[PDB]
RNA sequence: GGCUCAAACUAGGAGCCGAAGCUGCGGAUUUGAAACUUGUUUUCAAGUGGUAGGGGAGCGUUGUGUAAGCCUGUGAAGGUGUGUCGUAAGGCAUGCUGGAGGUAUCACAAGAGCGAAUGCUGACGUGAGUAACGAUAAUGCGAGUGAAAAGCUCGCACGCCGGAAGAUCAAGGGUUCCAGUCCAACGUUAAUCGGGGCUGGGUGAGUCGACCCCUAAGGCGAGGCCGAAAGGCGUAGUCG
RNA sequence: CCACUGUCGUUGAAAAGCCAGGGGAUGACUUGUGGAUAGGGGUGAAAGGCUAAUCAAACUCGGUGAUAGCUGGUUCUCCC
RNA sequence: UGAAAUAGAACCUGAAACCGUGUGCGUACAAGCAGUAGGAGCCUCAAUUUAUUGGGGUGACUGCGUACCUUUUGUAUAAU
RNA sequence: GUCAAGUAAUGAAGCGCACAUGGUGGAUGCCUUGGCAGUCAGAGGCGAUGAAAGACGUGACAGCCUGCGAUAA
């Protein structure tokens, strides 16, 4: 059946993506979070 | 100051299985199910060695019964007669010479049917 | 003396290769290869490779006459298992172990 | 129960068993020596047998009556043409099995089969 | 279903008492003085005194 | 089991068996009692089943001082046997293995003792060489190569799809594409084969698509409005 | 596009399927792409349905080692 | 080669579970927590003037004997 | 010697125990390149002269890491 993922690039880019993350203040917060523990992946 | 319990718990884990060599399957194998194979074999040491006491008068009583009823009376009548002469042999002793020496065991007998 | 080969890492199971080992156990140099090359299981091929390294063995490294040779021991050990996933039905999934087995053959007057 | 039943089954459909011997005895009427399992080669002797001792005698119906159970016109012609006029004497047994072992992927007991008579 | 209880090895092995390789028969075929299984063509060929290739 | 002037019942009598009870012999221990008097010694008396629980005395382990000591390549720790000693926890000695550390004594401090917690991690069992090997469209044979061929290549034949199980894309993926080479692992079997490993190659646009111009929904939004702060909304626009 | 009946499957081929039948099939239809509504909130031809295999209050992190008159477990030895 | 190669690259030491091989003894007429107290026979080492003891392995046969923990008035419990 | 009656021993498809010798496994012991808690001092910022974090490159040499930035170990 139909399952839940369904991926696409653009939907992708424009909800999880570095933009997005630093078009808001809690966004940057993400960021900042996942810098400070040391992610080899910021963004998707 | 962390303190490793391995090396005591390996020599106290082989000490008890040390003392269940000769057991069945597990008994002799695994711990868990060996410590208490070691316990139960010292409980009934421990009352098996009331009851060897108890085992060998059944035993001794039975061979002086058989040797007085093949020259005269039964035990019953027999102890009765040694008692009755002052005669402080002990029953073990009684079995050994009825085993082992029939001629002073009717000498015996014979000092027990005069008495009574 | 006796002259050793070892089969370290066959790629088998030790059970199913103990019965194809039990059969040339003491037999002699030439009646245990007649058994091995006529068997019909996976286990014989490996022990006659290992049974005829032990003849080489005796033949080169120790000068010995191979016409007296027997199979004086044979044992099949485990080895090291390979370990695998296998799903099964409603998101489940087993370990599987792949087994292998080591064939050590030691052949003697 | 099978009692007195005759024919293999071989895990296979009737449709399939039919065309697999038809294959097998082309097979084995061109190259006169087939390598297969030994349970087939012995029912290979009541499907490719029969063909021979009818191409004992050659006519039309008995010639359209092989390509109809054959469906290979080279082998209906090398069948009334060789096959026929060389066991035109012997009183059936036109080919013999002979085991060889057993096979390599799968430990089948092997066989092959071998026309009589220079095949 | 399963076990109440896991079976010793002894009683394992006791069902394996029944596992046996099997044995082949072999002979010495007349011809090539080469040896086979009974009632099987030798390695080259030879059954019986006969050639198959 | 078997039992009938009993091996049943009643009333008496005498023996004997019968417990970890009592006694006999040896040993330990708690409390109290006459003293070389702190276990310095000989005894005596009464005790010594035990959950919850209270009291007392100790064993072992890691670390600190003792210790720049003592032991140790003539073999440390650890491992594995054996003998021996103690009421016990446990101690000592020693054979083998091991190859570089250990630690008396007395104090001192604890990550100080494991069988259980459907405890946690790893390893390995039993079930069991059992179920199963994933659409019942289907395979047979001859050559080739190969260590080895039911499964690979070629050939003949057979079967299946054919509004697809054939083709072109978008999405998504990202080298899976082609060739050579290898078969350990992966492929639910074998494999010489592979979407596997390794090494090379391969994607050529003014016209196809994107980019680009334009805008939809919807975003962001000089100034503007609103709101403790964060921010919310919104015009021109600017993206989409 | 659905999901009415039955068999099968129930350590499945499948964490909801297959098969044989079944319903709608120009419409209050089905579907691609992008966007909007966010947790006591949303959305709901309304079943407390659905809101990432999670729903009578999502998920993640934090308060947090929440509390638990409850259950389980609780590790050397001997003497009174 | 190396002191060492059951230090050979999955490499110091190499425990246990678990799985083999060899040797000795027992085991195919006998019913159960698999032990314990006896105990014949056999096998193997050390002495001993030569089967006499002692040590080790096995255990025919006899008696007795329903695991452990927890929780309970009370558990072999078919309660955890 | 023949018969009769009675009664031993011998077995092992496999299995048990002990010992010997291995396999698996990776405990233990020893070890450390890594951590944990502090003391005494210092410092408490980096950035439009483009930061923190990255992406892609850069070598005789294929990859990754480290350094560096088309002046590119």
């Amino acid at each position: 059946m139909k399952r839940t993922f369904q991926p696409s690039v653009i939907k992708r880019k424009r909800t999880h993506g570095f933009r997005a993350r630093m078009a808001t203040k809690k966004g940057r917060q993400v960021l900042a979070r996942r810098r400070a523990k040391g992610r080899h992946r910021l963004t998707v | 100051a962390r303190v490793k319990r391995g090396v005591q718990a390996n020599r106290r884990h082989k000490k008890i299985l040390k003392r269940a060599k000769g057991y069945y399957g597990a008994r002799s194998r695994v711990y868990r199910v060996a410590v208490q194979a070691v316990t139960k074999a010292g409980q009934y040491a421990y009352r098996d060695r009331r009851n060897k006491k108890r085992t060998f008068r059944r035993l001794w009583i039975a061979r002086i019964n058989a040797g007085a009823r093949l020259n005269g009376l039964s035990y019953s009548r027999f102890i009765n007669g040694m008692k009755k002469a002052n005669i402080t042999i002990d029953r073990r002793v009684l079995a050994d010479i009825a085993m082992h020496d029939a001629a002073t065991f009717g000498a015996l007998v014979e000092k027990a049917k005069a008495e009574l | 003396m006796e002259v050793t080969a070892k089969l370290r890492g066959a790629a088998i199971s030790a059970q199913k290769v103990r019965l194809v080992a039990d059969e040339v156990r003491g037999k002699s140099i030439e009646r245990a290869l007649d058994i091995l090359t006529y068997s019909n299981k996976k286990g014989a091929v490996f022990v006659k490779k290992c049974l005829n390294s032990a003849i080489a063995n005796a033949e080169h490294n120790h000068g010995l006459d191979i016409d007296g040779l027997k199979v004086a021991t044979i044992y099949v050990d485990e080895g090291i298992t390979l370990k695998r996933i296998l799903p099964r039905a409603k998101g489940r999934a087993d370990r599987i172990s792949k087994r292998t087995c080591h064939i050590t053959i030691k052949v003697g007057e | 129960m099978r009692h007195r039943k005759s024919g293999v089954k071989l895990g296979r459909t009737s449709s399939h068993r039919k065309a697999m011997f038809q294959n097998m005895t082309n097979s084995l009427f061109e190259h006169e020596l087939i390598k297969t399992t030994l349970p087939k080669a012995k029912e290979l002797r009541r499907v490719a047998e029969p063909l021979i001792t009818m191409a004992k005698e050659d006519s039309v119906a008995n010639r359209r009556l092989a390509f109809s159970r054959m469906r290979s016109k080279t082998m209906v012609g090398k069948l009334f043409g060789t096959l026929g006029p060389r066991y035109q004497n012997r009183p059936g047994g036109y080919l013999r099995i002979v085991k060889c072992g057993n096979r390599d992927g799968d430990n089948a007991p092997m066989a092959y089969v071998e026309l009589v008579d220079r095949d | 279903a399963v076990q109440k209880s896991r079976k010793s090895r002894s009683r394992r092995d006791m069902r394996r008492s029944h596992h046996h390789m099997t044995v082949a028969e072999l002979s010495v075929d007349a011809t090539t003085g080469e040896k086979h299984r009974r009632h099987h063509m030798t390695k080259d060929g030879f059954y019986r005194g006969r050639q198959l290739f």
